[PDB]
């Protein structure tokens, strides 16, 4: 603090973030979603343009926040190694929250399994509901999900040996390799021959993998946004926080998508 | 001497602890002696005359 | 009444495996700031084995005369007095009677109080359920304790963790007071089939059998590791359990229990591999759910292949399986940490680790020979 | 937005720190793009000169007011927490010395002066 | 274009904290009004106010149970405490994500127009609080109501997440030059251990609101007993929350009163560190014991034997910090002013309340217990009398630091004794309808209950009384506060000692152990330039 | 004299220059050698500095704790009387009468109910 | 000029003297479509759900 | 402006309407929206 | 952990390095906030530390925090029969023979 | 039993399950009494004595023997109270011979009880259905939102087997005086037991919420002698 000119700069590590109006406008979006939701379901609506109205301006928020989350980084600089630290452990502890809503779903298909009721003559997959068979493509998604999680980190070796061409093409390989796995999965939908509501097996059964499936499709958004970050020249080879972001949220889904593959569909 | 006084309190913490036991002692030995073992013998000798009845 | 019976049984095996593990966060550090050797301490955690496998032939001699509570009663006194023992003691011989000890306290709280439930179910249905429920426990006293023993032991001293499970074995003896010829062991330690199975589990603990007393000496040292965190590594591992034999039980059934086990042994394998590459507490929790998850499924897969191997190559008594575990875990317990001194002295902690899990690899090969078992 | 710094030396505000700039078809490296309070971070770890301390304050001598314990600030205020000479064993007391009065810790008796930078 | 750059499109944490204020008085305000209602139903036989609608007294029991323990306890315990004072404990400017902060506060408005929608779209959502699978399906209760009620605790939710992450974010790296985590007040531990808790059991009941959802709006049968579901899932589902979300409201209180404890008795708490570990060990135990809210069900004897033992261990480490408060107030002087006052009603009827924990943790016992007014009494005074002194002890504690205003004693002691007198005629008599056997939500009961009906519902009109005090003391203090610091020395933070002489201590007037009474009457907007310096 | 003779009746009406040279008088007053000093200097050093004005003065002097019982006794009369008015204007239904909780009495005395405690459904 | 900007616009979002989401002559472009169509949803909304409470169905 | 009554959403002093009026609505509308409810769904089902 | 002897050695240092007022009546809150009642050295120092300050109202209110902190009368006629020689060399006045 | 006007107390027994239940509970209150005392007579020695007082003990904050002490007698009276509790909890139920076997089946707003006993060869099964009597067809002095237009009848010294099962929601069966709260959800079926000492009238009322009328499910189960019982069987 006996630098020359030190009082010309802020004298602690931590960024006071100017005045912002995206948390308000999301609020009435989330207000608006849920009202209208609550309500076409019942009637009071009868179109359906008001729901999809109230999830764009939901996304439109999201992204006009991270834009701004984008400014503050690149542009004006205000991120030090304690800002990093702390969006690191905010991150770590959403994925958190997100893997525990998984065991709640997990522990509703182990209270149903074992112990199936009297209704449901005692079998799992019972009777007239043919399951999907595991050695068809459900494995397929397993071998691009483990590619995927290596072909990342050919991304993330090249943009610390400074080679641009080969951090843009793991980068288009794994969007491309996640990109097949919703495509495998809506195809898997599609060939199905039990619905949502003809038992208590297919009412869990596409709410863990229908979950996952939304959970996929941010995979595509963060890894595009990165991307086209990077062709616009704005990742250091020591400062990116989105490819870390980004990496720790693919190898989680894969992770969980192992232990939707041997409770689901291949146990019974 | 009357000029060497040393420790006061913890007398008072142990007077304190050892007669806020002996109240809660006696005000729960009246919870059990008075209030409830008379209460079972009133239902036990109701019992003990209600078969008297039935036999006779 | 039956279900305090079991209660009973069930309580006293908790306690007897919960105070097994509470030591492994404590002693190998007790032991560690008093000098300021590796034999010493491997063979202070081998004790128990030892005591345990000579005692089982002759506490069924005791209980054949007797009876069936005097010799549970006895299990509570030895087990209190050597929790006593652990409660106060910094010379490296009370510990070892100590530990000496819980062997014929751990040994007349099992062999009775089994029987104590066969004797009371006689239905040869609930039997394995009543059965099933006690030693269920068994498993939970390695998850509950050893967290315990290391957060106490950083929070509090010594004899804080070792006089709560004093505490709570009273209460199961007060409880005791208040509630009171098959084809031999021998020969079926004889035909080859069944001697592959015990080896199977035999070769799978082991590895954690040397992971408790080696492993919180090298976290100290190349860790600079915390009291409390001696416990939290072993936190993984136990829950792991808890999942493995939840999932892989069933699915054995249907994916082959030989291949469930061959698979469990390559796993355990490469995870004890890894164990030696950790340099953070962090890096240790993915090699300990490896060993966890593959010892769940080499259990879940071996155990009942000794049950079918046993009642179709000879004729079976209910307790039959149940002995046959018994002699593989204490031998491999005894085994374990006895020879981890004498190949951690002379060669580092990775080298041991990695002799452990050649030797799990090149077992799980053998596996195919109980694949269609004549 | 103007002559860009090379060193602590240079640096007169947030107009020193924008930098050059990479060359197309490399990843651009951080002294090459990095402008705000990040830059000054990397131009202080470069020479040894940490921007931002971390050094909890003196406990080594007491304080009496010929000899006041002197505090830098570049306000007229800062907040001090004393625990004591051994640096452990007075609990925390809070203080707030000024340009026109000491802090005086009324268990330990320590004095604190600011210096104003 | 100031004002909404201020007080709509907000960065600072102190601008929020007042808000929360506001917002928490008026869902405050709402439901005591609706506990009136059901107080004024519950006076004598028959069907009063409520003319004949025995829906309309379960929706107004569901909205007072939600208005109240979602929008009153948590909001102020969280957000006005929270927000205000732990960045200046700590010593941070402000917190590590702002707007974050600002979205935690917003999303709060939109979901009380839900649950206000919920009792006016058509007979209601009369679910009660626990919003139970098979009535509220789609033959009892067909319309938007449940609906609306169940995306209230949905924006609640994501408030309550996004507020801990931010909690545990900013304590971990944006402490002072000299602060580890062994030296924070513990207040920011009571934060974080609630945190922590918000974390870690949020997500489930998101799950179960959500099944049950899909269970009403799109035929799902995960409740359905004839599709192979059974409701007792969601029981589960819903007291991993159930217990989890109990201990949230009680433990940032817990650190108030310590601070109150250790200003008007002029000594540091007893053992800092251990209470500490107490709280951690409370939320800990908090997590593995649930299912003592079910032991009707049909619960194994082997499992209920487990959750009899792991009830009563919770006492344990409460104990610790009952004892500690008393020995900390032991020997010191003790000056009676208005947080004192509520910090000792809090040190008897908590400990009159989870007393009565003891006696329903029992399996054996539970079956004389459930479902029964018993356990209304319970949980009104370690609700009721515990939480909301703590809220009233720290407003009357830090008021005067934010606002720079003063408030009238006696009328502030006025409002104390009626509050006491009342809630503890209102809610004691349900202990005795308990044992002679009034089970819970029945509009009309048998005459033999009526006679304390009427004595507990004289009761609520002395709390409401306290309530319109409460009202015009915050008059006075906005109005008028300035001249109300010299009509007594409860204004003063802390008392001369002894030997200390008047002139000396008019120089060197607040000695503190945090820094909370070292800065400005109303703090400044940044308040930390040059950090600040620990030992 | 009478500059420091009853301060206790006139110390806080002085304005705050005016009690900075009481201080500032006897403060060189005091460092002469103790037994010059008379007695009336000697109690007011005494005052001023341990004495009940300012910084010592009570949180509730003998006429506010009057005041608050009389708050709370008119806040306790206020309550009765809004329940004494939602008390008048009550339902009460056909079974609230001692000719109708004396014929239950018979029945419960028949079907013979509470051996112990007591049965009386009689609360007019 | 070249793909670098960042040296550019690291200029002007500095020195700039308006909000950081309303600077770059392309915010018009996001901020006009946003506002205007949020306007609407919440107006649609607040038609519904009073149009709801006295039992008006479509 | 710095003080007493800057950090308050709403003014106290030099204000047209007495500050009693909005204190009192505040107040009076929080402990009379939940009787209109019960008033709209009495008058929706009957009953008076 | 600490002695009798060890705590009247100690604050006796304490009172015989004080150099204001504000030091005096710091040392003195401080000696009497334990279980030990100060020895009637410890008082002789203490006085002649107020003497060095220069202050009167310190001097009185010493022996005005003695009758509190001992624990019977008797005890309080026994330092007072032992520091009468200090009183009448210094000035000190009780504050129950001057009625303030 | 029926409710008494100022009750501050439970009901009278009449089996011995409610019997084990008053004992435990006035074995746990002695305990729970004793540390209120100690709590109440701690906090009126600190108004007494140290209100306003000249010294501050500001140097006890540690502690060493009465932070264990504080810790373990809290134990100790928790292994205490647990013994009671693990011996009543696998002790007292229907260890042999269940005796008789009643299914109340609850519907929304009444009871359905079928005596799964006194079967002919045609099923001929015992069955009835139990409402409640509005106060406007109240007879002289019945009771008002308890009395039933059927009731339960049984007989004394038998022990008696319910079997509760529901159809629409969740109830719950509840006799006081017996101490019986079993829960009837949807899609299984819970039982509990009662042997009853004495003859008399029992009053219960359904406890699980179950919609509008939650407040009218009254359960009279009366215990007659045997001649009785067999007479009032021979009539339906
Ligand atoms: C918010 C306040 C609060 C708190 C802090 C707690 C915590 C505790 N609760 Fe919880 N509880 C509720 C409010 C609260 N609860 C509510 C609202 C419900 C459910 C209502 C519903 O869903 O309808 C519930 C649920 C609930 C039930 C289920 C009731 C039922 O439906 O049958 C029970 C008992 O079974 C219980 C008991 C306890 C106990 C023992 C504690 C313990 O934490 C309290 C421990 C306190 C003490 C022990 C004082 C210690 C003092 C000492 C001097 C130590 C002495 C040591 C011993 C006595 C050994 N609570
Ligand atoms: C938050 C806890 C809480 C609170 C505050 C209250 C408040 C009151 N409650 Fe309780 N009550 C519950 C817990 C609580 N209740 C719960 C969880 C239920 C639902 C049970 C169910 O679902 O069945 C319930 C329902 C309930 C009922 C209906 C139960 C039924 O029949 O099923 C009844 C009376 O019958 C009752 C009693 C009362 C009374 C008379 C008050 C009143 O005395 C209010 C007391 C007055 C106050 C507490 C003043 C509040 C203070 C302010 C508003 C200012 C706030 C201060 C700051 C912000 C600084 N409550
Ligand atoms: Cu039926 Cu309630
Ligand atoms: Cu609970
Ligand atoms: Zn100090």
């Amino acid at each position: 603090m006996r630098i020359q000119n030190r009082e010309n700069l802020q004298l602690f590590p931590f960024h006071l973030v100017t005045n912002s109006p995206w948390p308000l406008t999301t609020s009435l979006a989330l207000m608006s979603l849920a009202l209208t939701l609550g309500l076409t379901m019942h009637g009071y609506i009868g179109n359906h343009l008001w729901l999809f109205l109230a999830i764009s301006l939901v996304l439109s928020s999201i992204f006009l926040w991270v834009r701004d989350v984008v400014i503050e980084g690149t542009y004006l600089g205000d991120h030090t190694i304690a800002v990093r630290k702390g969006l690191n452990i905010g991150f770590m502890l959403f994925v958190l929250s997100e893997i525990l809503i998984f065991a709640a779903l997990f522990w509703s298909y182990f209270h149903s399994a074992m112990g199936p009721t009297i209704e449901i003559g005692c079998q799992w997959p019972p009777v007239g509901i043919t399951s999907i068979k595991p050695t068809e493509l459900p494995l397929l998604n397993t071998i691009i999900l483990l590619a995927s999680g290596a072909t990342v980190t050919w991304a993330h070796h090249s943009i610390l040996y400074k080679d641009r061409q080969g951090t843009l093409v793991g980068l288009f390989i794994t969007t491309l390799l996640i990109i097949l796995f919703v495509g495998c999965q809506v195809l898997e939908y599609t060939w199905a021959t039990f619905t949502i509501a003809d038992s208590v097996f297919g009412s869990i059964f596409y709410a863990g993998t229908g979950l996952h499936f939304i959970h996929m499709v941010m995979l595509i958004v963060m890894l595009a946004i990165c991307y086209a970050r990077m062709y616009f020249y704005h990742f250091t080879s020591n400062h990116h926080l989105g490819l870390e972001t980004t990496i720790l949220y693919l190898h989680v889904l894969d992770i969980i998508w192992l232990f939707l593959y041997i409770v689901f569909y291949w146990w019974g | 001497s009357l000029t060497r006084i040393q420790g006061s309190v913890k007398r008072r913490i142990l007077t304190d602890i050892s007669v806020g036991l002996t109240l809660g002692f006696g005000f729960a030995s009246y919870w059990w002696w008075g209030v409830h073992k008379p209460t079972v013998a009133h239902r036990e000798n109701y019992y003990i005359e209600l078969a008297k009845k039935k036999k006779a | 009444s039956r279900k305090l019976i079991l209660f009973i049984v069930f309580l006293a095996l908790l306690l007897d495996n919960m105070l097994l593990t509470v030591v492994v966060p404590i002693i190998p550090s007790y032991l560690y700031s008093i000098k300021h050797e590796n034999v010493q301490v491997g063979l202070l955690f081998a004790s128990k084995a030892t005591v345990q496998l000579i005692t089982n032939p002759f506490i069924g001699l005791l209980t054949n005369r007797i009876g069936y509570p005097i010799p549970i009663f006895a299990g509570f006194c030895i087990m209190f007095v050597s929790t006593i023992m652990f409660a106060f003691s910094s010379s490296y011989a009370f510990l070892l009677i100590a530990r000496s000890l819980q062997g014929i306290g751990s040994s007349c709280s099992s062999v009775a109080g089994m029987g104590m439930l066969a004797s009371v179910y006689t239905d040869d249905e609930e039997r394995g359920n009543v059965m099933g429920i006690a030693l269920g426990g068994l498993a939970m006293g390695v998850l509950v304790g050893p967290p315990f023993g290391s957060v106490l032991y950083e929070f509090v001293g010594k004899t804080a963790p070792f006089l709560v499970l004093a505490a709570l074995v009273l209460l199961d003896g007060a409880i005791q007071l208040f509630v009171l010829k098959g084809t031999p062991l021998t020969t079926l330690l004889k035909d080859p089939y069944i001697l592959i199975a015990a080896g199977s589990i035999c070769f799978a603990n082991m590895g954690i059998a040397m992971l408790e007393p080696a492993l919180p000496i090298w976290m100290m040292e190349t860790m600079c590791s915390r009291k409390w965190q001696l416990g939290v590594a072993f936190l993984p591992a136990s829950i792991s359990y808890l999942i493995g034999t939840n999932i892989f039980g069933i699915l054995a059934h249907k994916m082959g229990r030989w291949l469930c086990a061959l698979l469990g042994m390559i796993i355990v394998g490469v995870s004890i591999l890894c164990i030696p590459f950790a340099k953070n507490i962090y890096g240790l929790i993915a090699p300990n759910f490896g060993v966890g998850f593959a010892i769940g499924m080499v259990d879940s897969s071996m155990m009942p292949i000794m049950g079918y191997l046993v009642d179709l190559r000879h004729v079976s008594v209910y307790g039959s399986v149940y002995a046959i575990a018994d002699v593989a875990f204490c031998m491999g317990y005894a085994i374990g940490p006895s020879a981890g001194g004498a190949i951690a002295k002379a060669i580092g902690f990775p080298w041991l680790m990695t002799i452990i899990g050649i030797i799990d690899i090149l077992f799980a090969p053998l596996c195919f020979f109980l694949r269609s078992p004549p | 937005q103007f002559k860009t710094a090379t060193s602590i030396a240079e640096v007169e505000g947030l107009e020193n720190l924008v930098g050059p700039g990479a060359k197309t078809g490399t990843v651009p490296t951080d002294l090459e793009q990095a402008t705000g309070l990040e830059r000054y971070e990397l131009l202080g770890k470069l020479e040894g000169i940490e921007v931002f301390d971390e050094t909890p304050l003196e406990a080594v001598r007491k304080g009496t007011m010929k000899d006041p314990i002197l505090i830098d600030s570049y306000d007229d205020y800062r907040y001090v927490g004393c625990t004591g000479v051994p640096a452990d064993s007075h609990n925390i007391e809070w203080l707030k010395p000024t340009t026109e009065k000491n802090a005086r810790c009324w268990e330990c008796g320590s004095v604190y002066k600011l210096n104003f930078l | 274009m100031n004002y909404i750059n201020r007080w709509l499109f907000s960065t600072n944490a102190k601008d929020i904290a007042v808000l929360y204020f506001i917002f928490a008085l008026f869902c405050g305000l709402l439901g005591s009004i609706m506990s009136l209602i059901l107080r004024l139903e519950l006076s004598a036989p028959g069907n009063q106010i409520l003319m004949g609608n025995h829906q309309l007294f379960n929706v107004v029991a569901t909205a007072h149970a939600v208005l109240m323990v979602f929008f009153l306890v948590m909001p102020a315990a969280i957000g006005f405490f929270g927000n205000y004072l732990l960045p200046l404990m700590i010593g941070a400017s402000d917190m590590s994500f702002a707007r974050l902060n600002n979205i935690s506060f917003w999303l709060l408005p939109p979901a009380l127009v839900s649950l206000l929608a919920s009792a006016l779209i058509e007979n209601g959502a009369g679910t009660g609080w626990t919003v139970y699978p098979p009535l509220a399906g789609v033959q009892s209760h067909s319309g938007p109501s449940v609906d609306l009620a169940i995306f209230a605790l949905h924006l609640t939710s994501i408030s309550s997440l996004l507020g801990a992450i931010n909690f545990i974010t900013t304590t971990l790296n944006m402490r002072t030059i000299g602060m580890t985590m062994s030296k924070l007040p513990l207040f920011v531990w009571a934060v974080v251990f609630t945190s922590i808790l918000l974390l870690l059991s949020l997500p489930v009941l998101s799950a179960g609101v959500t099944l049950l959802l899909l269970d009403r709006n799109f035929n799902t049968s995960f409740f359905e007993p004839a599709g192979g579901g059974d409701p007792i899932l969601y029981q589960h589902l819903f007291w991993f929350f159930g217990h989890p979300e109990v201990y949230i409201l009680i433990i940032p209180g817990f650190g108030i009163i310590s601070h109150i404890v250790s200003t008007y008795s002029k000594k540091p708490v007893f053992g800092a560190i251990g209470m500490v570990y107490a709280m951690g060990s409370i939320g800990f135990l908090g997590l593995l014991v649930w299912s003592h809210h079910m032991y009707t069900v049909g619960l194994d004897v082997d499992s209920r034997a487990y959750f009899t033992s792991a009830t009563m261990v919770i006492a344990v480490p409460t104990g610790i910090k009952i004892f500690s408060w008393l020995a900390t107030l032991y020997g010191g002087s003790i000056r009676y002013t208005t947080p004192m006052l509520y910090a000792f009603a809090f040190l008897f009827l908590f400990t009159v309340g989870g007393l009565s924990g003891v006696v329903l943790s029992n399996a054996s016992l539970d079956i004389a217990f459930h479902d029964t007014y018993y356990v209304i009494g319970h949980f009104h005074y370690v609700l009721s009398l515990g939480a909301v002194f703590s809220l009233f002890a720290g407003y009357y504690y830090w008021s005067p630091l934010i606002t720079g205003l003063y408030y009238n004693n006696n009328l502030a002691n006025i409002q104390f004794w009626l509050l006491f007198i009342g809630t503890n005629v209102t809610f004691f008599p349900m202990h005795f309808l308990g044992l002679n056997g009034m089970p819970r939500r029945i509009p009309d009961y048998p005459d033999a209950f009526a006679g304390w009906n009427a004595i507990s519902s004289f009761g609520s009109l002395i709390s409401i009384i306290s309530v319109i005090l409460f009202a015009y003391v915050i008059y006075d203090q906005l109005v008028n506060g300035l001249t109300n610091k010299q009509l007594s020395t409860n204004s003063l933070f802390k008392n001369p000692d002894f030997i200390e002489s008047n002139i000396i201590f008019n120089d060197n007037s607040i000695k503190s152990s945090s820094i909370d009474f070292l800065l400005t009457s109303p703090p400044l907007p940044h308040t930390f330039n040059t950090p600040a310096i620990q030992s | 004299n009478a500059t420091v003779t009853n301060l206790e009746k006139r110390w806080e009406d002085l304005p705050e220059t005016d009690q900075k040279d009481i201080i500032s008088q006897l403060s060189e007053r005091q460092k002469l050698p103790w037994k010059d000093l008379t007695l009336s200097e000697k109690k007011a050093a005494w005052y001023i500095s341990f004495g009940e004005w300012g910084p010592r003065r009570p949180v509730h002097t003998k006429e506010d704790k009057l005041y608050i019982f009389w708050g709370t006794v008119i806040g306790i009369v206020i309550s009765a009387t809004i329940f004494g008015a939602f008390r008048y204007n009550r339902n009460v239904p056909k079974t609230m009468n001692r000719e109708w909780q004396a014929a239950s009495d018979e029945y419960l005395k028949s079907k013979n109910a509470e051996p112990f405690t007591g049965y009386s459904q009689i609360q007019s | 000029t070249a793909t670098e900007k960042i040296i550019e616009l690291q200029k002007f979002y500095q020195s700039t003297n308006k909000p950081i989401y309303a600077a770059h002559p392309r915010s018009k472009y996001y901020l006009i479509p946003y506002f205007g169509l949020l306007g609407v949803s919440v107006a649609a909304t607040l038609f519904y759900t009073g149009r709801a409470c006295f039992g008006i169905k479509d | 402006d710095v003080g007493p009554y800057s950090n308050l959403p709403f003014k106290v002093k030099n204000r047209r309407v007495p500050y009693a009026v909005p204190h009192f609505l505040f107040f009076a509308i929080g402990m009379g929206i939940p009787f209109f409810a019960c008033y709209v769904q009495l008058k929706r089902s009957g009953s008076i | 952990e600490e002695t009798y002897e060890e705590f009247s050695q100690r604050y006796e240092k304490e009172f015989d390095e004080a150099y204001d007022l504000f030091e005096v009546q710091r040392v003195l809150n401080n000696c009497f906030s334990y279980d030990i009642v100060p020895s009637p050295a410890v008082i002789g120092k203490a006085l002649n530390a107020c003497r060095r300050v220069n202050d009167y109202a310190t001097a009185v209110r010493v022996f005005e925090g003695l009758k509190h902190k001992v624990e019977t009368k008797e005890q309080y006629d026994a330092y007072l029969e032992e520091l009468k020689d200090v009183r009448e060399e210094l000035g000190i006045d009780l504050k129950e023979e001057l009625f303030p | 039993d029926v409710p008494t006007p100022w009750g501050i107390f439970f009901q009278d027994s009449a089996t011995p399950n409610m019997e084990g239940i008053i004992e435990l509970h006035n074995n746990i209150m002695f305990y729970l009494v004793l540390i209120l005392t100690f709590v109440s007579y701690i906090l009126y020695t600190i108004i007494y004595n140290y209100s306003n007082a000249t010294i501050v003990h500001k140097y006890m904050n540690h502690g060493q023997l009465i932070e264990i002490v504080w810790t373990t007698l809290p134990a100790v009276i928790l292994l205490i109270i647990a013994f009671p509790s693990f011996i009543l909890l696998y002790l007292c139920d229907e260890v042999i011979s269940p005796a008789m076997t009643i299914k109340a089946i609850g519907l929304q707003w009444y009871w359905k009880y079928e005596y799964s006993d006194f079967i002919n060869d045609d099923g001929e099964i015992v069955e009835f259905e139990s409402y409640v009597i509005p106060e406007e067809l109240l007879e002289d002095g019945q009771l008002r939102l308890l009395d039933v237009d059927a009731s339960v009848v049984v007989p004394v010294d038998t022990h008696i087997r319910f079997i509760v099962s529901s159809a629409d929601v969740i109830h719950d069966f509840c006799v006081p005086a017996l101490g019986v709260k079993v829960d009837a959800s949807p899609g299984r079926l819970n039982q509990t037991s009662a042997l009853i000492q004495r003859e008399g009238v029992y009053y219960g009322q359904c406890s699980e919420l179950c919609g509008v009328m939650h407040s009218a499910m009254p359960i009279k189960i009366e215990a007659v002698s045997l001649y009785e019982f067999i007479n009032w069987l021979d009539e339906q």
